[PDB]
């Protein structure tokens, strides 16, 4: 599994949430911002490690940052599909 | 003869690279299988952590991942800490330096080194 | 030998072979108990370094350990 | 309705896409603007403008190959020693193309005729020529002036057809009236007008220059008024094919200009037939292939088919006199279009992409496993069988087993299919000559052609692999389940899921352009090897066969090594040692540039953009510094761009050094 | 190395003419050559040697 | 004693006297017009491009053309005469010690090429500050490009006024430095 | 998706009785059908087109090479049967994968047998 840290830079665009192709991404809510929400990564386990929400992030550097892990692939972060690992 | 040195040839040459290659491949390809395979790569492996274990257990390597070790009288270094926000509280501000400490070191990061929970 | 390149033929550049042995089997027997002496501590040597240092010995091995006196005298000359 | 065409939008570069209209805010701006230059589908407004941009940038390019035309027809009445190859074909080389006497280039200019120098053509225009019966100045400056009549008309219809065709205009649609007429009146009814112009200007003619009037009482007899020679003058009966005219040394006209008449014919009723014919399985693909991208792709296919076999079919079916025996030309013509039918079976593959992105696919891509599943294996049995033949015979030559190799004078796999293939051709059991040089002689096929040509099934099939993965696997795929709305070219998804870099389409074409480039420079080299050694070459008049190669393919081509010593460095003799020689300078120096190019794609196929970016930010606080800044905000290339640039910088590299090492050996040998 | 030397070679006889002799590397065993003729490597009968 | 065979073929000059630090006094060196590789080379020349005038016709265009070409390989022969090649190649060698008054130095080169580099760089710096717009570098002010062109001209002069008075360059503190390399 | 060559009539009840699947079969039984197969089989590439192929023996040299495919092949089932364990072949209450092991040590045997019988029939007739 990867690991995808949001940082309190974070303007609560939902661009980062939209983009995310597993649902790994949430809206939470916050005091630090305009829009009174920032992003959560509670489900990082299925983040296939794509960075979509990377490219989707318009701050001037990232506010969502995702962190490959490759000695630690899971068959979710691998997109395994023609092979079961449970 | 400048030969009867291929007697040694003869048996050394297929021997050292026909019978122990295979052999080694056969013996790496089962070893692939062990649960202690690539112990020190591969993470969550039961060697690993027993070995992280044993050198927690040495009296020395106790409180040695604690990235604030060091600290030799922590209660001095916290009492004058406490004492330095005092005078710099801003206003009526609750916040104290115990708890906001305390609230500063728990973070939320389940999914961090999850892989300690098969082995 | 059929010579290749073009120095080779045009100089006579030839490659001389003892017509004796060079060493004889009981040589090479001799050598190879060595051969084998490092293999079997190499084999040792490898299993070690795999397995590592056991810092847990001091709860079941025998003895008390021991700094020699000079490797003190270096912990306290400094680093 | 033309009160809208305005230059206004000249200056306002980027208009034609509304993805480009911020502004050029960085370099990546331009060479956006310049990839979606041609684009018509994403570019603003209607389809009504798609269409109307197609079919007049259809007519552009017609009138651009008018003019290329045009300037070959001048170039051949201005500037070439037509006349005296006319002559005497055989000992001029052609050449209508001169070098400036500027910086020494005089040296490129070379020795064809007594009262000219110039470069060795290889285009065969000289024989296209004097197959179209071309005797006197006159006719090349008519040629030219038709074709340049020909370009102004197909500019002004382009022109025009931006606004003559409208919102409600569908003509390009009417996809029963184009096929009926473009067979009928194009295939049939102008087949039928070339034999009618063979049959009234060449048989005329032509005859009367083979029958050694070169004279011809200049206008007398040349310009027609000989309708006293008959039509099927010396056809000789026979077969057409079996005798070749022995003065040209090429099929008789009479027997083209029948060829041409009878084709016309079956196409007129082929036209007739389809109005009641076979259907209703084609259907689906009637239906589902009305489109742009598809219709582009299928003739794409159909034309670089129909372009290897004018490759196959101009070196060894005779067809232009005095043109078997000028062997750069043979060698140009069919490696020309060899190349040409490679490049355009490339772009049906990759419009067969893009149709399957933009419209909606067919049946066959629901079990696409399977299908880029047994291609998988078939090209992984005839790649570790065909090379690994060579690498068999390689290594057990070098172990000094000959007994034990792939060749005709040991274990001996025989071309069975090709050996009972007698049927092509089927002439006399004998060769045909002309002057000093071979016409053609029967290629006795043994063990090295047999491995050759799996090598080229092998290389086809790998290409095939490639294509068919890039267009079944363009929508979705197991590995990225939303590829189509990554659209059609992309770099990548991103690192995840182990990495996804070159899933898009656009990068499968890259790797076929790849793969079809070594797929033919295979077919190339044994082209011109095996002519070389088997084909061409001087004579004995003892009917002995003295060829350029001395026979090395049977006996060398079994190996790789053969390869390497024999044809890329026994036959590179010619152009490395080619400098300060009058005809064959300028292709030791392009050999030397393909070379540098093909060494310099590299840069841009093995590293990354990201790297060039931090270098370019590095630079760029340099001329910050001296209050240096470019407002066009230097950014490197983007991934794709980087792929295209190494491929193209690539492809043409191989190409050039090829190009040299044939065209110059050819040129020096004859 | 010098075991190779030492066995598999001609020191002895190098030493003693080195300007137009060559040395010899160490034999050559390898059942993929002919088992007839002589390869290039070897003087006729005598065994396979390495420069 | 016979440095040539003590150093394996090179020779040295062994004579320490101002007057030999000039390229001429090179003994790798001769004048051209009195080295017999200079001469072959040329001839051969001469002989190639007179061979190949043979095969066309007399009264031929190609042959005048090859007549013109002649004459300058000879005018080419006779003014390199002067320059200077060694004594084994024939081939007449580029001086780059800054001697300033020798046939194929290389000063006088570096100094025009020098002068109009910094007039080409000098004109695009002077319009990418007088127009701070992206949209005038895709749509170029042609008026004032040439403008710009046409002032470049005083560049030596121009470009060191700006730098000695604060003009030209701009402090570190004002434009990006480069990536973060730590903070913590 | 069913297809005709693997779900069509003939196409199952010929998987199906295969010696790997056939109903019926103890482990050794199949091991020494496919091993017999294999072994006739593998003789055939080796004393024709070998290195000796023209020797006055040339088959004895295929035989030997034959049964060593065959034995190589054993040594990797083996390797799959000690690594992997399918255990579709094991009878209830047994080792897990004991019946691919004798599988494969059967397969060993078949295949020697059908190389020996190769080279039977080709010294004999
Ligand atoms: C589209 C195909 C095509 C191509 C590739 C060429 C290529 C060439 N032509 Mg050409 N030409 C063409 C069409 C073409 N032409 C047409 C259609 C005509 C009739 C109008 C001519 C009429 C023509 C003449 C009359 C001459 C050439 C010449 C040349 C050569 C030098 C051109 C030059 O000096 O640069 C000029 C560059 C520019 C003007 C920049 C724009 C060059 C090989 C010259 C040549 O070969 O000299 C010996 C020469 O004298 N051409
Ligand atoms: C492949 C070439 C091609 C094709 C398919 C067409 C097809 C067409 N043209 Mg066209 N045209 C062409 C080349 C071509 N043109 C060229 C090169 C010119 C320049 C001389 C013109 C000039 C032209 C004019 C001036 C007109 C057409 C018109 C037409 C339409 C009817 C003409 C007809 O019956 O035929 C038809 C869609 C007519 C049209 O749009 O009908 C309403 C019309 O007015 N064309
Ligand atoms: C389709 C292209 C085409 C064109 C434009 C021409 C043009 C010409 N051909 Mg021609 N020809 C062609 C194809 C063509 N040919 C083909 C494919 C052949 C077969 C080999 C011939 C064989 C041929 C011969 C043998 C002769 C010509 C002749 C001629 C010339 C005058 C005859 C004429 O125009 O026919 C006018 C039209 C007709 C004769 C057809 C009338 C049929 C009637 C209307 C039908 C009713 C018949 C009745 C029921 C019985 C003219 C230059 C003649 C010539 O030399 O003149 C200079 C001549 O003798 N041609
Ligand atoms: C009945 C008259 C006739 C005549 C005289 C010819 C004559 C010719 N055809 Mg042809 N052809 C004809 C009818 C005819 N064709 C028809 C009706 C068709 C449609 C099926 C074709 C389709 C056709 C193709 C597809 C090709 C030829 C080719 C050829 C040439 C090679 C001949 C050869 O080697 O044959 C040996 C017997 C020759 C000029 C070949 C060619 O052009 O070679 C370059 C070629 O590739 N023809
Ligand atoms: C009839 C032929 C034909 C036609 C009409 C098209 C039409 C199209 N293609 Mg296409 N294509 C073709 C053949 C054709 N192609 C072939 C043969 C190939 C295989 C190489 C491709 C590969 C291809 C790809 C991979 C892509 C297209 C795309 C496109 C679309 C936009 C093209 C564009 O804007 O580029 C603008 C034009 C250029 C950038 C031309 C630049 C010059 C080229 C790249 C280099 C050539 C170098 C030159 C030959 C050597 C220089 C000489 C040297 C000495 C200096 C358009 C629908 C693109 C698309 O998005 O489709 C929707 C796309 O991604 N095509
Ligand atoms: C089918 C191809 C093939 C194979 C399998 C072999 C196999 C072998 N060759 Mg060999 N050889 C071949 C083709 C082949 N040769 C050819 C075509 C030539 C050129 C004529 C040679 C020339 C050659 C020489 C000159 C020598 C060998 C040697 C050897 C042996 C070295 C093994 C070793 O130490 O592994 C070690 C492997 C590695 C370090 C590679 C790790 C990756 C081995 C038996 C050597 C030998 O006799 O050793 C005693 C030796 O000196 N070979
Ligand atoms: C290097 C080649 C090689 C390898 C890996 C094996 C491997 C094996 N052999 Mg074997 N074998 C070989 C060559 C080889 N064989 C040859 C050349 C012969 C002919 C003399 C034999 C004759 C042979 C017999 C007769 C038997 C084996 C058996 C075995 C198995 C124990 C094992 C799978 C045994 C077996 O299959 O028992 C399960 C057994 O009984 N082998
Ligand atoms: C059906 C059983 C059978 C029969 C009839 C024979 C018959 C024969 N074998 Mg044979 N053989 C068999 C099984 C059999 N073998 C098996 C299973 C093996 C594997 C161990 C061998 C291994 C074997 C060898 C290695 C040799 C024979 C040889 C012979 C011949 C003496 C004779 C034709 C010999 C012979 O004539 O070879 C040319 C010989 O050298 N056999
Ligand atoms: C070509 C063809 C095909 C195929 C075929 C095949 C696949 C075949 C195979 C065949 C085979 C593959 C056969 C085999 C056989 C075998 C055998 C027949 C064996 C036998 C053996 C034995 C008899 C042995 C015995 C023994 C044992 C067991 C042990 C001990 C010793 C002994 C020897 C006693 C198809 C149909 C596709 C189509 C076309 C035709
Ligand atoms: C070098 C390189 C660059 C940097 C190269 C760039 C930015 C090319 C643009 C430079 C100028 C604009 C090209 C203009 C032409 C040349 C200046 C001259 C070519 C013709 C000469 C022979 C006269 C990338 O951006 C890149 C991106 C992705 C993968 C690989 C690479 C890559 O390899
Ligand atoms: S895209 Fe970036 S800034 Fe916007 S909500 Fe997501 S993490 Fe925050
Ligand atoms: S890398 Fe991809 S899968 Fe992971 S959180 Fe970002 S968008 Fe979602
Ligand atoms: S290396 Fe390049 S192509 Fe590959 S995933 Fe990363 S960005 Fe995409």
């Amino acid at each position: 599994s990867h690991a995808v840290k949001i940082y309190d830079t974070c303007i609560g665009c939902t661009l980062c949430v939209r983009a995310c192709p597993t649902d790994v991404l949430e809206m939470v809510p916050a005091s630090i911002n305009a829009a009174k929400q920032v992003a959560s990564s509670p489900r990082v386990e299925d983040c296939v490690g794509c960075k979509r929400c990377e490219t989707a992030c318009p701050t001037d550097f990232l506010s969502i940052r995702v962190y490959l892990q490759d000695n630690e692939e899971t068959q979710y972060s691998l997109g395994l599909d023609l092979v079961d690992w449970s | 003869k400048y030969g009867d040195q291929r007697k040694f040839a003869a048996v050394l040459v297929p021997l050292t690279t026909l019978v122990f290659p295979a052999v080694a491949m056969g013996m790496f390809v089962l070893y692939s299988f062990q649960e202690d395979a690539f112990w020190r790569i591969v993470p969550g492996t039961k060697r690993a952590r027993e070995l992280d274990e044993a050198w927690r257990e040495h009296p020395l390597f106790a409180n040695s991942k604690d990235p604030l070790d060091g600290l030799i009288n922590p209660d001095d270094y916290e009492k004058g800490l406490e004492e330095a926000w005092e005078r710099a509280k801003p206003a009526g501000s609750t916040v104290t330096v115990k708890d906001k400490l305390k609230q500063l070191s728990k973070q939320n990061n389940p999914h961090w080194e999850s892989w300690r929970a098969m082995s | 030998r059929v010579p290749g390149g073009k120095r080779t033929q045009e100089l006579g550049l030839v490659i001389p072979m003892a017509d004796e042995d060079g060493l004889t089997d009981g040589q090479v027997a001799g050598l190879f108990v060595i051969a084998l002496v490092v293999f079997i501590s190499a084999m040792d040597l490898a299993k070690t370094m795999y397995n590592g240092i056991n810092p847990a010995k001091f709860k079941t091995s025998k003895g008390k350990g021991y700094i020699s006196p000079l490797v003190k005298r270096y912990i306290e000359n400094g680093f | 309705i033309f009160r809208y065409i305005n230059t206004t939008l000249w200056a306002k570069a980027g208009h034609f896409n509304k993805a480009l209209s911020k502004g050029a805010k960085t370099t990546t701006w331009i060479w956006n603007l310049h990839d979606y230059a041609h684009d018509f589908d994403i570019q603003q407004r209607s389809t009504g403008l798609i269409a109307r941009k197609v079919f007049s940038s259809n007519l552009a390019h017609l009138s651009l190959v008018f003019f290329w035309i045009s300037g070959m027809h001048l170039h051949g009445a201005y500037l070439s020693n037509y006349d005296i190859w006319l002559k005497d074909p055989k000992s001029i080389t052609p050449s209508s193309h001169l070098a400036y006497s500027l910086i020494g280039q005089d040296i490129l200019n070379s020795y064809t005729s007594e009262y000219f120098s110039g470069i060795t053509i290889t285009s065969g225009f000289f024989q296209l020529y004097r197959s179209e019966g071309i005797i006197t100045q006159s006719q090349l400056k008519y040629a030219c002036a038709t074709s340049l009549i020909a370009t102004l008309i197909c500019l002004s219809g382009s022109y025009l057809h931006m606004q003559l065709m409208s919102k409600f205009t569908s003509f390009y649609k009417k996809f029963q009236s184009l096929s009926q007429d473009h067979l009928i009146i194009i295939f049939g009814s102008r087949s039928t007008s070339l034999s009618a112009h063979q049959i009234h200007k060449m048989l005329p003619a032509n005859p009367l220059l083979d029958s050694g009037i070169s004279k011809p009482s200049i206008l007398q007899v040349i310009s027609n008024s000989l309708s006293y020679t008959l039509a099927l003058f010396s056809t000789n009966l026979s077969s057409t094919g079996k005798l070749l005219n022995p003065s040209t040394r090429s099929v008789f006209l009479s027997q083209v200009a029948a060829h041409h008449k009878t084709t016309g014919v079956v196409f007129i009723t082929l036209g007739l037939i389809r109005f009641l014919t076979m259907y209703k399985s084609q259907f689906s693909i009637l239906t589902s292939y009305i489109d742009y991208h598809i219709v582009l792709s299928i003739n794409l296919a159909l034309i670089a088919s129909l372009s290897i076999i004018v490759a196959d079919h101009l070196t060894r079916t005779p067809i232009y006199p005095h043109k078997s025996t000028s062997y750069p030309t043979i060698l140009c013509l069919s490696i020309h279009h060899a190349w040409l039918s490679g490049f355009l079976i490339i772009g049906s593959g990759a419009h067969a992409s893009i149709f399957n992105l933009l419209g909606s696919p067919t049946s066959e891509i629901r079990h696409r496993d399977p299908i880029y599943s047994h291609l998988i294996w078939v090209c992984i049995a005839i790649g570790l069988h065909s090379f690994s033949l060579y690498c068999h015979n390689d290594t057990l030559e070098a172990l000094g087993r000959p007994e034990d190799i792939f060749h005709d004078n040991s274990i001996q796999l025989k071309a069975i299919f090709a050996k009972q293939s007698f049927l092509r051709a089927e002439l006399q059991p004998d060769i045909e000559m002309l002057d000093k040089k071979i016409i053609r002689i029967t290629q006795e096929l043994g063990t090295a052609d047999f491995i050759v040509h799996h090598i080229h099934a092998f290389t086809i099939h790998v290409t095939l692999l490639i294509l068919s993965k890039g267009v079944l696997y363009a929508r979705n795929s197991r590995f990225v389940s939303d590829k189509l709305e990554l659209g059609f070219t992309y770099p990548c998804d991103g690192p995840g899921r182990g990495g996804t870099c070159q899933i898009s389409p656009w990068d499968h074409l890259f790797s076929a352009v790849f793969w079809m480039y070594n797929c033919l420079n295979v077919v190339t080299f044994h082209y011109f090897w095996k002519m070389q050694s088997d084909v061409w070459g001087f004579v004995s008049i003892q009917k002995h066969i003295s060829h350029y190669s001395q026979g090395d393919f049977s006996v060398n081509s079994i190996t790789i090594n053969g390869w390497l010593r024999n044809l890329l460095w026994s036959e590179a003799s010619q152009v490395i040692q080619s400098y300060a020689l009058s005809s064959i300078c300028p292709y030791g120096f392009i050999f030397l540039i393909g070379h540098f190019i093909w060494a310099f794609s590299l840069m841009f196929l093995f590293s990354g953009r990201a790297y060039w970016q931090e270098l370019i930010e590095s630079i760029l606080w340099s001329h910050h510094k001296l209050k240096i800044i470019p407002h066009i905000q230097p950014r490197a290339l983007s991934i794709s761009q980087g792929r295209a640039v190494g491929f193209i910088h690539y492809t043409l590299g191989g190409i050039g050094s090829t190009w040299a090492f044939i065209i110059s050996r050819l040129l020096v040998l004859t | 190395n010098l075991y190779h030397i030492a066995s598999n070679a001609n020191y002895s006889l190098w030493v003693k003419n080195p300007i137009p002799s060559m040395p010899i590397a160490h034999n050559i065993w390898d059942p993929h050559f002919t088992n007839s003729t002589s390869t290039p490597y070897s003087h006729t009968i005598i065994t396979t040697i390495l420069i | 004693a016979k440095p040539l065979e003590m150093f394996g073929g090179v020779d040295i000059d062994l004579e320490d006297t101002p007057a030999h630090w000039t390229i001429k006094a090179s003994p790798v060196l001769e004048p051209c017009k009195d080295n017999k590789k200079f001469h072959k080379k040329l001839k051969d020349e001469l002989y190639k491009v007179k061979k190949n005038q043979q095969k066309f016709a007399e009264g031929s265009a190609a042959y005048a053309r090859f007549n013109k070409k002649i004459k300058m390989i000879e005018l080419r022969e006779t003014a390199y005469g002067d320059r200077l090649c060694g004594k084994k190649d024939g081939l007449p060698r580029t001086i780059a010690t800054g001697e300033w008054n020798v046939r194929g130095s290389a000063m006088w080169p570096a100094a025009i090429f020098l002068y109009i580099a910094g007039w080409i760089g000098w004109a695009g710096r002077s319009y990418l500050i007088r127009t701070n717009d992206a949209a005038k570098e895709i749509n170029i002010d042609v008026p004032l490009a040439v403008t710009c062109m046409a002032s470049g001209f005083s560049w030596p002069v121009a470009a060191w006024q700006e730098i000695v008075n604060g003009e030209m360059a701009v402090p570190n503190d004002q434009i990006h430095n480069g990536g973060p390399w730590n903070q913590s | 998706v069913i297809t005709l060559t693997e779900n069509g009539l003939f196409a199952k009840q010929f998987l199906s009785a295969l010696a790997f699947y056939r109903e019926g079969l103890k482990p050794w039984q199949r091991g020494l059908e496919i091993g017999m197969a294999h072994g006739y089989f593998l003789i055939g590439p080796f004393t024709s087109l070998g290195p000796l192929r023209n020797t006055p023996e040339a088959a004895t040299v295929g035989l030997l090479c034959g049964c060593a495919i065959v034995g190589i092949v054993s040594i990797g089932g083996l390797i799959f049967g000690s690594t992997i364990k399918p255990t579709r072949f094991d009878k209830d209450g047994d080792k897990p994968g004991a019946g691919f092991i004798e599988m494969i040590n059967w397969h060993a045997v078949g295949g020697l047998g059908g190389a020996g019988f190769a080279h039977a029939l080709i010294t004999v007739f």
